């Protein structure tokens, strides 16, 4: 139930897009978008049935600036979702986040004496692990990008 | 016209870490402000924050901090915004994944994964038609790979936009 | 306290350990075709007099006698075969007792354990042959754990869906001398995880909360009430549900009370099919819901809400989807049904006279009639003749086929296990050896028997076992010179031809073939030969006072066919109304 | 005819984690049920469980869960089965090693190990006649390598079949 | 005393195979098989003498569907056996399974607060290490595939 949108030359491209999930009342599970001077590739997962997914893949094409909408859900995708978790870096409990960032195989970008910041990347199954497994240590502030998908293309 | 373009930054390029409720339309109330304040949104990446029930939007706005002070308090005029943080005048992590499908042959795939080994890009999916990298890090490493993969048969660069937290260090 | 035949610390032949472990379960009759490879167990039998060898004339006759002693007692019957080819002939009866859910134990010898499966002599790797058709197999490799698995076998014989356990012993195992370590526990760890607990009344609440919701109930009972002597009769004494008894359940409800629906399904009584295909709650006590009773999977009482009580967890939902389902030993859970519902005896429904009025107008409108074309005895009459003469209760064996259901639809059964069948396997040749084991389960009691013209012949060897064992079998032969089941399956399936149905000799088709008088006179047994109804009550009069066994030979008319018969995947809309062989 | 075929899954493809005794014939009593229930066994991998004395069979059956409910309790009708677990309607790890000998030359061996470096395939044995990878992970990464090593001189793909445990996460 | 079997077009290929160790009474030490639409490569180790191994490499060819049986024991093999051990992930004792999965060099696929799942792969000498060395931590449920072998081929 996830959608990739490619859009064209306008400003506030998201406002056309994030409108027509709200004004259509069909909730987005997550969203992220690599905007540029004229191009942007949205990746929107919408927690709805495949019937209402069939609407919003075409109702988003009722917008004008959308160059392409492809429901990427049926494909074998690569759902990769970054999550820059800032964790309380207390060395009584930092000492196991060491491997518990090595397991998820993520860099640790900035460390303080009470705040380290990791860069967990990939499958949302692995992301909801970290959102639960590293929740057992006191989390300062999770920020996460949206799930991004692509075609595992073969012919 | 296949690939997403190069980079998502200019000179001004302020970053605002929003912190909003998990309302179903809460993105459109927030970028509704960036539109209604006449701001282009250069990059944006939403997601669920540490307290499950609220969200967190990390934006990129090309506006100088005088105009951003006309936005950070203006985004406070929204109801769902708990806080905004002008991270741009602070040191801050700037990590952004970037899923780059590249159509390659067999021998050129050798001469791509090595570049992906330079950037510590986990080549998440490969075929014979193509290979899809997945690198992560600052936007300079993002634009360096896309400046270096333009020689190769690039495909849909499904980026994700600058995600930020101000480091304490 | 077990009467030990020998010392408890005597290192001896494992067959002594084996044959004591049989009597340590408390069994008394084996069926032991003698051993060129199971040799010691017959030898260890001969040093015992608590156990009895009824040595059969054929091992398939032996295991059907081990069937016939099992499902005319309830005590888990024991066959013994010789290894290899003797054990291949059990594979008939082991496939009976799995499908018919009969507690059987098959002891068998094997070869020396240094020779097992080596394409050896006298060998059939029957522990691996009968893997698919028994409840469990065994290939014990030591003397000290022979009664480990034996008590585990009689565990597995009694527990769950009561299946056959082929229990094999290698020839050099009993030829290995060791001491019997008797009381070791059931090495049976997975089976205790589904050793079926008593389902309490909270689980039976959504039965009895739907009994009052049930306006049209039917009591689809079968081989799970094989232990329910009066508990089903107590259940219908509590709430009054019109029964639907299947073949292993024929007897369970004594089929002469007010709700006398004998047999249901594709070959049953058509007014019990009316009782089952018109219900709004299909209540089931121990049935396996097979194809030749359900017809269609989804249309067999499609307007009903299935409840289904079984000791077997796997059976629940196997053939038929149940609406709400509860597992558990039925006769135990019926004692936890009738002896707990007396608090609701002024609360429950009992409003089934408007449902008892449906069967009453369709009892006679859907009758059990026949065609006396001249005087060629209707066998469906001849079993109504039987209970007119057999003084009520009679332990009855049957072969299978058209003559099988003629005992089903037309005898008034009075007790479960005073009736034998192969409905699951449908084994021809099961009948007369089932009369052998029934005549040691209930020896002095009336073991009457009926067999078809081929199924009598198909195990006619065990006639010789009778005179050796003085058994008072009372075998009827429903002869029609014909494969009596499938000749109707010529007509109602595709074509009224006679394609290989004729069992008899075409040079003497009007004459008897074979001469069953000179069968019983060959083994010295007295016999008869009946074709007329005047001698019919005369012959059974000569039968039930005959010292020792008796045979007779009715002549079924070779072109007489039974209602109903639907192709597989059918409903009562697709009933046949009057199908004959003419 | 050298290589084992591509993948061991269809649409239905239920997985049953058996838990049986260590009887010498205990596989044949278990797949004896899959045969006698008319089920093709799409993949199977047996092994010794955590209590040394019992086994653990992880199967792949193309059957819908109505028919699997006619099997999980039907496999309980076996004596040695302690438990069956229908893992397919749960999240579950699905790791399967796959030893892929590939005949390669010298220069093509470079253009194979890099692909093996993508999948984190430890190239367990190499010669000049060939190289034998050993990758492990989900069956999609299994079929992706075999779809990508069909361009190369593959040899006996000695797989091992889907092995599973339902994750608690 | 290990055997690789390649079999052809039938269903229940294993039932022919796992029968003719049981009905021949010659115990399998382990087994695993990559079945497909028509092909499957068994890898069976049978704890018996080389005399009885010589029987069952040919008695398995008394079966019809077997395309090839090769006793792989004499060759220099690559015996690689996967073992998805689910270990109790208590962080008082998780803290050393970290390196004690790094030593055996295995991924950890799914982690909970009391259950992590590792992916130990390779030599059965290294596998019986984990079955003993990580037995000193309380093991939830070992599942393991069978030992798989191949020719270390040279000419
Ligand atoms: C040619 C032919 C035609 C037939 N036509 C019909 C027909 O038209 N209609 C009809 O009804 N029968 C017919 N039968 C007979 C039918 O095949 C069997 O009688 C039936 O399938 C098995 O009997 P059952 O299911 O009632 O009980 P069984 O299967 O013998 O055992 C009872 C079932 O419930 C459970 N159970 C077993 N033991 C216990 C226990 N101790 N306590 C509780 N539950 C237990 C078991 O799971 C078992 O499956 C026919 C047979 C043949 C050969
Ligand atoms: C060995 C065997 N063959 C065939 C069948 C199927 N079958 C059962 S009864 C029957 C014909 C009935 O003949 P018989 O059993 O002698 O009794 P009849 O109805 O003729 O009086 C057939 C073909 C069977 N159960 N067993
Ligand atoms: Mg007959």
């Amino acid at each position: 139930h996830t959608i990739s949108v490619f859009v064209g030359d306008e400003s506030g491209m998201i406002n056309r897009i994030a409108g027509v999930f709200a004004r259509r009342g069909y909730n987005i599970e997550s969203l992220a978008v690599g905007l540029n001077r004229d191009k942007a590739l949205f990746t929107i997962v919408v927690c709805g049935t495949e019937r209402v997914l069939q609407q919003v893949i075409e109702q988003l094409q009722k917008l004008v600036n959308v160059l392409k909408v492809e429901d990427i859900s049926s494909e074998p995708q690569v759902e990769r979702e970054l999550m820059l978790v800032k964790v309380n870096a207390h060395p009584e409990s930092r000492a196991e986040i060491m491997w518990l960032v090595d397991t998820f195989r993520a860099r640790v970008v900035d460390i303080a004496e009470h705040a380290l910041t990791i860069e967990v990347t990939g499958d949302p199954g692995k992301m909801i692990a970290v959102e639960r497994n590293l929740k057992k240590f006191q989390i300062r502030e999770i920020v996460r990008t949206g799930k991004i998908a692509l075609r595992r293309e073969k012919m | 016209g296949l690939l997403t373009d190069e980079d998502t930054s200019g000179l001004r390029s302020h970053t605002l870490s929003l912190l909003v409720n998990d309302i179903p339309g809460v993105l459109n109330i927030v970028t509704g402000v960036f539109a209604r304040r006449g701001y282009n949104i250069q990059s944006l990446a939403v997601g669920h924050a540490e307290t499950k029930g609220i969200s967190r939007i990390t934006t990129v706005i090309p506006a100088t901090d005088e105009s951003v002070s006309k936005l950070v308090q203006q985004l406070y005029k929204l109801v769902d915004v708990h806080e905004v943080h002008d991270l741009t005048h602070l040191p801050f992590s700037e990590r952004e994944l970037m899923l780059i499908k590249i159509a390659v042959n067999a021998a050129a795939r050798r001469d791509v994964l090595d570049i992906a080994s330079i950037f510590r890009a986990k080549a998440v999916d490969v075929s014979d038609h193509t290979i899809t990298l997945q690198l992560t890090g600052d936007l300079d490493k993002m634009v360096a790979l896309q400046r270096l993969l333009e020689p190769y048969g690039i495909c849909e660069v499904a980026r994700t936009g600058r995600v930020a937290l101000a480091r304490e260090s | 306290t077990f009467i030990s035949r020998f010392a408890p610390d005597q290192p001896r032949k494992g067959a002594d350990i084996l044959v004591e472990a049989l009597e340590r379960q408390g069994v008394e009759t084996v069926f032991a075709y003698p051993g060129g490879a199971s040799m010691e167990i017959h030898q260890a039998l001969t040093r015992s007099s608590s156990i009895r060898n009824v040595l059969p004339r054929h091992e398939q006759g032996g295991v059907f006698a081990a069937e016939g002693y099992a499902r005319s007692s309830g005590k888990p019957g024991i066959c013994i075969a010789t290894s290899g080819p003797g054990a291949t002939n059990l594979v008939s009866g082991l496939a009976d007792a799995l499908l018919d859910s009969v507690p059987l134990v098959a002891i068998t010898g094997q070869v020396p354990r240094r020779m097992i499966g080596t394409d050896a002599f006298q060998e059939t790797p029957i522990v691996e042959v009968t893997r698919s058709i028994t409840k469990h197999n065994y290939l014990v490799m030591d003397v000290e754990d022979i009664p480990r698995i034996i008590e585990e076998a009689f565990f597995l014989a009694t527990s769950g869906r009561p299946g056959p356990v082929l229990v094999d012993v290698p020839k050099d195992i009993q030829q290995q001398l060791a001491i019997p370590n008797w009381e070791q526990a059931m090495r049976l760890p997975g089976y205790m995880s589904r050793m079926p607990k008593p389902p309490e009344d909270s689980h039976l609440e959504q039965i009895v909360r739907l009994i009052s919701e049930s306006k049209k109930p039917v009591l689809y009972v079968g081989g799970g009430c094989l232990n329910s002597s009066d508990e089903l009769g107590r259940f219908v004494e509590l709430t009054g549900i019109p029964v639907a008894s299947t073949l292993m359940g024929l007897g369970s409800y004594p089929c002469d009370d007010e709700l006398s629906l004998h047999m249901l399904g594709m070959h049953g009584t058509v007014y019990a099919n009316y009782a089952v295909e018109h219900s709004d709650l299909l209540l089931a006590f121990g049935v396996r819901f097979d194809d030749r009773v359900t017809g269609k999977l989804e249309a067999f009482a499609s307007r009903a809400k299935i409840v289904h009580i079984d000791i077997d967890s796997a059976e629940i939902g196997k053939n038929k989807t149940p609406h709400v389902s509860v597992c558990g030993d039925v006769k135990l859970a019926l004692q936890g049904m009738n002896k707990v519902l007396e608090n609701r005896a002024e609360e429950l429904k009992l409003d089934f006279g408007v449902w008892r009025n449906e069967l009453n107008v369709q009892k006679q409108k859907f009758p059990l009639s026949f065609k006396t074309f001249g005087e060629a005895i209707p066998p469906q009459y001849a079993i109504k003749v039987l209970d007119e003469l057999t003084d009520g209760k009679a332990i009855i064996s049957t072969g299978v086929g058209q003559h099988q259901m003629w005992a089903a639809q037309f005898y008034n059964y009075k007790k479960p296990r005073q009736w034998l069948s192969s409905g699951g396997l449908g084994a021809m040749g099961f009948g007369l050896p089932a009369a052998i084991g029934a005549s040691v389960a209930n020896p002095d009691a009336i073991v009457v028997d009926i067999d078809g013209d081929g199924s009598f012949i198909m195990n006619v060897q065990e006639l010789a076992t009778i005179r050796v064992e003085n058994l008072p079998v009372k075998v009827l032969l429903l002869n029609n010179q014909h494969l009596g089941m499938v000749m109707q399956w010529e007509d109602r399936f595709y074509k009224a031809n006679r394609a290989h149905t004729f069992l008899g000799d075409p040079a003497q088709e009007d004459e008897i073939f074979p001469n069953m008088l000179l069968f019983a006179a060959a083994c010295g047994i007295p016999a008869a030969r009946v074709t007329k109804k005047a001698d019919l009550r005369e012959a059974i009069q000569t039968m039930l006072d005959t010292p020792g066994p008796y045979l007779l030979d009715v002549i079924c008319p070779h072109q007489e066919h039974v209602l109903p018969m639907i192709p597989s995947g059918g409903t009562f809309n697709d009933v046949i109304t009057e199908g004959d062989g003419r």
